[PDB]
């Protein structure tokens, strides 16, 4: 059994800054990768950012390449998302995900829990 | 005077001078000079009567003095490897070294008297001469002054012992006192080799800046440098060359000028050494008494 | 007699990357680094893993930490996008590295999935192969699976990814699932399902036979 | 001016950057040649591990025609290296002194220079800046290559400056813009050294420097009638401006002029109180063969040495030899023993001379009756 | 001016002995050790052979020990890699490279490979030369709203490698994606070539793939047609 | 040899043939020589020039050693009227 | 087009960074402060190649050997700027009559002691083993200082008559060296006997002795004014007094003058001269460095008039007046590592006093 927990996010002002966190336990985390997804109301599920195992690659989407910053930690088993220059139109539920691919850099995506980041 | 020892050495033959068992080395003259002194390290003996197979005769003697002469002549630098000790042979080196002095092998029959043995040791300035039986032709044993005093002291037990033994050492004028060879404790090995080649001395008692004896440097001590393969590094001081035996010896066998000769002989033959230094209460060097002068006084 | 193992990564223009090379046995400082452009000859960069070969400028730098040889590329120009090879040379046999490729950083784009039905021209010939297409995705890592007739069949699929575009830096994958004419009687629907790093829900395209 | 136990005398010269001085050992009276290397000029990295690599690499290249290096002493200001000293001066000064040399001496210097470059190529090092001013003579008129590692660091740093300073010594590849010279500069430099040893002058000499570069790029040179045409084919095969046709060490070693007077040591293999250690001595000769054949082997050994022997038993042999210089004769007796069924032992025994006062020695001639036998038996 | 021109490459039968050369021009082959490498398509470099003429000593990898007799000719400055008893796995492009083993500096024993050749491509396959069989890939009628329609042509079961594809819309191409060839289990080759076009051009704009295969002299055209 | 009393008084190099009818094995060495093949005794407490007393049977026999270099070690522990000598001889190969 | 400053790691480089920020605030040209290891060795090898730092901060003893290689630029000070500084500070930076550097501060060694472990400082070197006999029973030690560098061991050698070069009339005699006299032999004999009789450790260097004094492990130390910040940080009740006398004679330390040298290969000579003369050798510039790590007696008389109230700096000036100024000849560059090698060989027991001082005498001026 795997568990997942998000934190952060809420009624924040647009254009400011906000941090998100996501963490899991009970299993090895250095050999697996974490990712962030977005699901806008009236739109399908979309991608935000991903972080590799040991810092090989930090990748983003076309709309969030120069605005969001993803990071991860190996000691507290958490990841971090430094959101800068937020927009009023990017209000959506933000998801965290678990890559179940072992010894390969591919991904099989499943979302445990999502929090509601609603900007003003 | 010396009439009790002269008749003793004329009556007792050299046949009694040979020990019960005796290891004896001889060297072929066409052998390389590097492995000969390593063989003298391996067997421990200090002398070897040379044999020339091309002439079928005892041609000479190779000893520690020849080791000093070759490491004084064919030694260039500590950094430079000593190629000459590898490439030269005994036949090659003796034709260079004996160019000016042609000295054949002197010996004595074992049936002859000890008086002629002492008179051939002292006159020829030779420490170690072998014996050759003239009926067969073979060599038996290499006589030493130390072995002669060990043979004497076992037989000095009669009543007329103090003819001149009760007299002091200074009044008898036994030992060289005028020209004394000394080295400091910071002097390298090579200047001691140069003094051993310039003079005909057999030991160098080291002194400090004041003149106090702390150790002694002898020709026997040189062969351990060849034993531990430090014969190529002759620029170290004599203290590092005497740290080979620092866990073994006691001190320096010093004596005084106001001491009787028989006590000096009894301390000499008990500790199986070759010479003593004379000192004072301030422990400065006044000379060296050796066996070649004690037996010179006895042989007269 | 030994093996080598470099890393694998991808970064942007001007970024400072590093490539380790864990030697198996104990070797000296005799490890080189070869830059090979695709379809070209491998250019030499740093010969003894610490000092620069004459030619190529001082951007490439190497450090040695025991048996962990490094290759550091400071100020990555837009001409130094090629495959880099570790190379052990101190022992008798010479063993190359596995070879690291350096890809330009790009925003993740969702893969475009379009299924291709087999035409009637290859049906009469007996050899008909179905293929699914991935367009303009990023990065190179993707996983296609052929759950044909709700059954994951493996062994006949053969992926073929191409190089990145010069102006778009986009990939394109092609997995050809080969079958025969007699294999279609045990066939109703075919489904090429793909799980991309940026694809949130795996999407599969299924076309019914005989339309 | 004092390193180890060496004081330093008057500086000999300063050729490029190194300050060469004569060193003198006050104890032993030996002349060494130190070389000062200023770190300001040609040193970029100051890590002591490079000095450790120098100490490990440079010392172990021992050759009888290479100037051996003894130690590399470090210094915050400089680098000192104690090379060996020779009082015969440079080869170029000898050429300027004596002019044209005889062919039998030029080949004697050329074989030693080529066997000093072949030792470097066997030990994976090249001498890019090779010239008659960097090969010295000893007292015994030999040839000594001064340096091998010193050029390699310099040539990489300033190849253009080295080419500008001397175009003729510099390789056609270096003036053509090739990156690294390799061993192809070595044979061409030994060829211009051979032309200096055969004609005295330099083959590539001009006043205007780019015309001298054009003369380097041209594969033509002057040839008088003073030298035989058997060596001019070797010079044309050795001084090619293109390294595809340039001569190798094998291409000189198969040449006819090079093989005329060749010492064997130049090329190693052509087809390819007291403490005493106890010693374990043996008894006789332990041969694991048939007993009827070991006696025939002993017979074959002692028949060659011209001995006079008789037998008593089939394995008891009393031999007797007459000495050439000594009038008397020496006798001994061989005997075979069975220590086991596999091996058989050959035992020697001497006998004493009863009546004759023989000269020489008894037991040493007994060992002379055995040391000639052990070598022939070899068992 | 150093160029390493390889020769003797091409296509061979498995179980046949090949001898490819390397004309070392610009340096001397007797000093430097000519090394051959193996570059499988998609994989990395792999060392195979070595010969050092100065000492007369060779070297060999563990996978090719005693089966690929390397030879060097110092008179013509060539290096002969006489391969024998080759397997099906030994299918690669073979680069030629000189090797500098000398002390370039006092502290660095350089042991790298300076100058590399262009490399000739040897292909081992039990199948003979067979012409291609192009078959069109049909664009599906159903599609998402505001989505481009992918169109491509499938080139299956051909040999040898180089097939150049062209279209009939224009000489200049846009949205092209030419895939690398994959070696299937039957020994032959496969090839796909898709072009992304807008979906509104299905009824008006037509495309014809032009398959050009030079070592088989097969120039076949295939009109792709949107058909259910 | 005048002292010898052989069956054949020849003393000639020609008369040495392996064609003898006897196939008799040689006799065995005495067990005391089993010491001298394996162990030689040197007294460290006494002088190194001095040796312990050898046996009466090990007198004229050779004593070889492994050739670590170009020397040839060979010796014999000869006997005088009452005294014992031990003549090591070192010769180049 | 900027200024690069190299100063030793035990100096106040952050005050130099603050002065560089005050320079960049007023002209826009940034200053980069670096502290490379062994910079007296790293400086001339890069200065010969025409690159590296534009300005170097070091004592004047290396500047003569820098000047003979053409590595230092000729300076042109005004008469008022010469009037602002002490005349002997200008005399210390003279090379063949020419001025080559701007003086910064005068550094001199002093005896630094712990007032809690030792309320009364000793006036005699010979009673320091007598004090250490008491202090080793308490778990402390009498004196620990850097033995790897000869600058700290020089006063105990030179107290009884040792000297580097004979100075008679404006010239140092390269053949009259007094490191092989009886006083230097007695000093090095006492220095070896401190180690032999287990009063000091031969492996003690600057870092270990500094960590011992900041932790209170030693009762006394010999160090410069730059360590006073680390002494204040460790809250040790410290005192600074005159170095003790040896055989009735006072110690003779080297008097060190920190100076500012300008690279001749630098195009930024005018900006560097304006920077130094307008910012560094003023009342505001020196106190920024002094707050980081104290330099000692400065050459600026106006700041020294307020600075001289400290009795520590007064004792430093007293040791400087009873000391000896360093020579500025290029033979000092050969002198320093020769005396360093002699001290290392004498302390480790590899060589005797006589052999080490004979090697130091022979390698005194030349090497
Ligand atoms: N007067 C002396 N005082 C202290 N030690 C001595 C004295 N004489 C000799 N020795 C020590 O005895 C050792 C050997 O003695 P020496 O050098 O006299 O040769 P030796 O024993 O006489 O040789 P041999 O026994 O063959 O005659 C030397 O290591 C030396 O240190
Ligand atoms: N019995 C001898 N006959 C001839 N010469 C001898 C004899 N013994 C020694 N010599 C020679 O005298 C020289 C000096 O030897 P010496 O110093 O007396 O020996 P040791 O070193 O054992 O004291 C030696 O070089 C040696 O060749
Ligand atoms: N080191 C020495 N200095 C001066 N004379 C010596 C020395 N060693 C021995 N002699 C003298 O040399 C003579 C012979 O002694 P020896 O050399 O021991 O055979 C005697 O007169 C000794 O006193
Ligand atoms: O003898 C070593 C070293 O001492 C001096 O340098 C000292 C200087 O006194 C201090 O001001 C500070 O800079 O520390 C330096 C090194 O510890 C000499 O100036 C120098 O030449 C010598 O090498």
């Amino acid at each position: 059994q795997v568990q997942l927990q998000e934190s952060g996010g809420g009624l924040v002002q647009p254009g400011g800054s906000l941090r998100l966190s996501c963490a899991a336990s009970g299993r090895t985390i250095s050999r697996y990768a974490m990712s962030w997804f977005r699901q806008a109301p009236g739109k399908e599920r979309e991608f935000v950012a991903v972080a590799r195992r040991s810092g090989d690659g930090a990748f983003y989407a076309d709309s969030v390449q120069g605005r969001f910053t993803v990071s991860r930690d190996d000691a507290k088993n958490t990841v971090y998302l430094q959101m800068n220059s937020l927009k009023p139109e990017d209000t959506a539920v933000y998801y965290c995900a678990i890559d179940s691919d072992t010894f390969y850099s591919g991904s099989y995506d499943y979302w445990g829990q999502g929090t509601q980041v609603t900007v003003s | 005077n010396n009439s009790v020892y002269t008749s003793f050495m004329k009556s007792h033959r050299c046949y009694d001078l040979i020990p019960t068992s005796s290891k004896l080395v001889v060297f072929d003259t066409s052998l390389q000079v590097k492995k000969a002194f390593f063989a003298l390290v391996t067997n421990g003996v200090r002398a070897a009567p040379l044999w020339d197979s091309k002439k079928q005769s005892f041609v000479g003697m190779l000893t520690i003095t020849d080791f000093i002469n070759i490491l004084h002549r064919y030694y260039k630098s500590a950094l430079v490897q000593i190629y000459e000790l590898e490439e030269h042979k005994i036949e090659t080196w003796r034709e260079v070294y004996l160019q000016d002095s042609f000295k054949p092998l002197v010996c004595i029959s074992p049936n002859a008297s000890l008086f002629d043995a002492v008179s051939s040791l002292i006159r020829n300035k030779i420490h170690r001469l072998p014996v050759i039986d003239p009926e067969s032709g073979n060599t038996l044993y290499i006589l030493t002054h130390k072995r002669i005093l060990k043979f004497l002291k076992l037989f000095i037990t009669e009543f007329p012992k103090p003819e001149f033994m009760s007299k002091s050492l200074e009044e008898l004028q036994i030992g060289t006192y005028a020209n004394i060879a000394m080295v400091r404790t910071t002097t390298p090995v090579y200047v001691a080799l140069g003094i051993f080649v310039q003079h005909r001395v057999s030991a160098l008692p080291v002194v400090d800046e004041k003149g106090r004896v702390v150790d002694i440097y002898s020709k026997f001590d040189v062969i351990n440098l060849a034993a531990e393969k430090t014969y190529n590094n002759l620029d170290v001081s004599v203290t590092k060359a005497l740290q080979h035996r620092s866990h073994y010896f006691e001190g320096v066998l010093k004596c005084y000028l106001h001491e009787t000769l028989e006590t000096i002989i009894n301390r000499l033959v008990e500790a199986e050494v070759h010479r003593l230094v004379v000192v004072d209460e301030n422990d400065v060097v006044k000379g060296i008494v050796s066996l070649s002068d004690i037996l010179q006084a006895l042989v007269l | 007699q030994m093996t080598q193992s470099p890393s694998s990564l991808s970064a942007s223009v001007g970024d400072r990357v590093t490539i380790t090379c864990r030697a198996s046995q104990s070797v000296s400082s005799a490890v080189a680094w070869y830059q090979q452009k695709p379809g070209k000859a491998p250019k030499l960069l740093i010969y003894s893993a610490s000092s620069l070969y004459s030619g190529v400028p001082s951007r490439f730098s190497g450090s040695r930490s025991g048996t962990d040889f490094t290759l550091t590329i400071s100020s990555l120009q837009p001409e130094d996008f090629a495959t880099y090879y570790c190379q052990q040379s101190s022992s008798g046999p010479i063993t190359f590295g596995q070879g690291t490729k350096v890809e330009i950083k790009r925003t993740v784009a969702a893969p475009s999935v379009f299924i291709f039905p087999p035409s009637d021209s290859q049906l009469k010939s007996g050899t008909a192969s179905v293929v699914c297409l991935l367009n303009n995705f990023y990065p190179r890592e993707a996983k296609v699976q052929w759950k044909v007739d709700n059954a994951l069949q493996s062994g006949n699929s053969q992926e073929s990814v191409t190089e990145q575009d010069s102006k778009d830096s986009t990939y394109s994958l092609s997995s050809t699932l080969t079958l025969s004419k007699a294999d279609y009687e045990k066939h109703k629907v075919y489904a090429c399902e793909v799980t991309h790093q940026g694809l949130s829900s795996p999407v599969t395209k299924s076309f019914n036979r005989g339309e | 001016v004092k390193i180890g136990h060496y004081i330093l005398g008057d500086t000999l010269g300063v050729g490029t950057f190194g300050k060469v001085k004569v060193g003198k050992h006050e104890l032993t009276g030996h002349k060494v040649a130190v070389k000062i290397l200023n770190r300001q000029k040609i040193r970029s990295l100051d890590v002591v591990g490079k000095i450790r690599r120098e100490i490990q690499n440079l010392k172990l290249f021992r050759h009888p025609h290479i100037i051996k290096l003894y130690q590399v002493i470090s210094t915050p200001s400089d680098i000192f290296m104690v090379m060996e000293y020779v009082s015969g001066g440079e080869l170029f000064d000898y050429i300027c002194k004596n002019g044209r040399l005889d062919e039998k001496e030029s080949r004697r210097l050329f074989q030693q220079i080529l066997s000093g470059v072949d030792y470097c190529h066997r030990h994976m090092v090249v001498h890019r800046d090779l010239k008659p001013e960097n090969v010295l003579l000893d007292a015994h008129m030999n040839a000594k290559i001064a340096d091998f590692g010193l050029s390699n660091m310099m040539s990489d740093g300033e190849f253009l400056r080295t080419s500008c300073g001397s175009p003729n010594y510099a390789a056609p590849e270096v003036i053509s813009g090739r990156l690294y010279a390799g061993p192809e500069v070595d044979i061409w430099s030994s060829g211009v050294i051979l032309y200096a040893l055969l004609c005295g002058t330099l083959p590539f000499d001009d006043d205007h420097v780019p015309t001298l570069f054009k003369k380097i790029c041209d594969g033509i040179f002057y040839t008088p009638q003073y030298l035989n045409p058997s060596v001019i084919s070797l010079l044309k095969h050795m001084l090619q401006v293109d390294p595809m046709k340039r001569a190798t060490i094998k291409d000189i070693r198969e040449h006819e002029w090079f093989k005329q007077d060749l010492p064997k040591y130049l090329f190693p293999e052509d087809p390819s109180h007291q403490g005493v250690r106890k010693a374990k001595w043996h008894l006789g000769i332990r041969s694991q063969s048939r007993p009827n054949d070991i006696m025939a082997e002993v017979c074959r050994a002692i028949k060659q040495l011209d001995y006079e022997w008789k037998v008593v038993n089939p394995y008891y042999l009393r031999v007797r030899r007459k000495n050439p210089v000594t009038s008397t004769y020496s006798k001994m007796s061989l005997q075979l023993y069975q220590v086991d069924s596999r091996t058989y032992l050959l035992d020697f025994r001497s006998i004493d001379d009863e009546l004759t006062p023989r000269p020489g020695s008894h037991t040493i001639e007994f060992f002379e009756m055995c040391a000639n036998l052990i070598k022939i038996l070899a068992q | 001016e150093v160029q390493l021109v390889e020769s003797g490459g091409g296509l061979v039968q498995p179980g046949g002995s090949l001898r490819l050369s390397c004309a070392a021009s610009g340096f001397n082959i007797y000093y430097y050790s000519i090394h051959w490498v193996r570059q499988a398509p998609g994989k990395g470099l792999e060392w195979v052979a070595s010969i050092y003429p100065y000492s007369g000593s060779t070297s060999y990898a563990d996978s090719v020990k005693g089966r690929f007799t390397i030879s060097a000719d110092t008179s013509k400055n060539t290096a002969y890699l006489q391969m024998n008893s080759l397997r099906a796995e030994d299918t690669a492009v073979y680069y030629c490279a000189r090797y500098y083993p000398y002390f370039i500096s006092y502290y660095s024993k350089m042991e790298a490979m300076d100058y590399w050749g262009q490399g000739t491509l040897v292909t081992v396959s039990s199948a003979s030369t067979k012409g291609p069989s192009v078959f069109p890939l049909a664009p599906s009628s159903k599609s998402t709203s505001g989505g481009t329609a992918a169109l491509g042509c499938l080139v299956k079961d051909y040999f040898p490698e180089p097939v150049t594809v062209s279209w009939n819309s224009g000489a200049l191409t846009s949205g092209v994606h030419t895939f690398p060839a994959v070696l299937q289990s039957s020994g032959l080759y496969s090839l796909s070539s898709v072009v992304t076009v807008p979906s509104s051009s299905l009824g008006t704009q037509t495309y014809i793939c032009n398959v050009n295969h030079k070592p088989s002299n097969t120039k076949v055209d295939k009109k792709v047609e949107p058909k259910s | 040899d005048l002292s010898s009393s052989p069956p054949g008084p020849y003393g000639q190099e020609m008369y040495a043939f392996r064609s003898a009818a006897r196939f008799k094995s040689p006799p065995i060495l005495p067990p005391h020589l089993l010491q001298v093949i394996l162990n030689k005794d040197t007294n460290i407490s006494c002088d190194p020039a001095l040796l312990p007393e050898p046996n009466h049977v090990m007198l004229n026999h050779l004593y070889a050693l492994s050739i670590k270099d170009s020397v040839m070690v060979l010796s014999a522990t000869h006997r005088y009227k009452k005294k014992y000598v031990t003549t090591l001889l070192y010769k180049p190969i | 087009g900027k200024l690069v400053i190299w100063i030793n790691g035990d100096k106040g480089y952050n005050g130099l960074a603050e002065v560089g920020k005050k320079f960049e605030k007023d002209t826009g040209i940034k200053v980069t402060v670096e502290h490379p290891d062994k910079l007296e060795e790293k400086f001339p090898q890069v200065a010969a190649t025409g690159d590296g730092p534009d300005i170097i901060f070091w004592a004047h003893d290396r500047f003569g050997g820098y000047a003979q290689s053409g590595l230092l630029a000729e300076i042109t000070p005004a008469a008022a700027f010469q009037d602002k500084l002490y005349p002997f500070t200008w005399d210390a930076v003279r090379y063949n009559g020419k001025l080559i550097a701007y003086p910064i501060a005068v550094e001199a060694l002093s005896l630094i002691y712990n007032k809690d472990l030792l309320p009364n400082p000793p006036k005699t070197w010979e009673e320091i083993p007598a004090l250490d006999k008491e202090l080793k029973a308490k778990g402390k030690s009498a004196l620990m200082f850097n033995l790897q560098e000869p600058y700290f061991t020089w006063p105990l050698i030179a107290a009884d008559g040792g000297y580097a070069f004979k100075y008679e009339n404006g010239k140092y005699d390269i053949k009259d060296v007094g490191v092989d006299n009886a006083g230097a032999k007695a000093g090095l004999t006492f220095l070896v006997d401190l180690i032999k009789n287990k009063h000091m450790n031969a492996d003690t260097d600057y870092s270990i002795a500094e960590a011992a004094f900041n932790k209170g492990e030693t009762a006394m130390t010999i160090n410069g004014p730059w360590a006073w910040s680390n002494i204040d940080t460790s809250a040790v009740n410290y005192g600074v007094t005159v170095l003790p006398t040896f055989k009735g004679q006072p110690s003779k330390p080297f008097v060190g003058v920190l100076s500012a040298g300008i690279n001749a290969a630098s195009p930024n000579k005018e900006l560097a001269k304006e920077f130094l003369e307008n910012y560094l050798l003023t009342d505001e510039g020196l106190e920024a460095v002094n707050k980081d790590k104290p330099l000692g007696a400065v050459a600026l008389k106006s700041y020294e008039e307020e600075l001289a109230k400290d009795p520590r700096i007064a004792a430093t000036m007293e040791n400087a007046q009873k000391g000896e100024i360093m020579p500025n000849i290029p033979q000092m560059s050969a002198f320093w590592y020769a005396v360093r090698t002699a001290v290392i060989n004498a302390a480790s027991g590899r060589q005797t006093v006589d052999e080490a001082l004979k090697d130091a005498q022979t390698n005194a001026a030349e090497f």
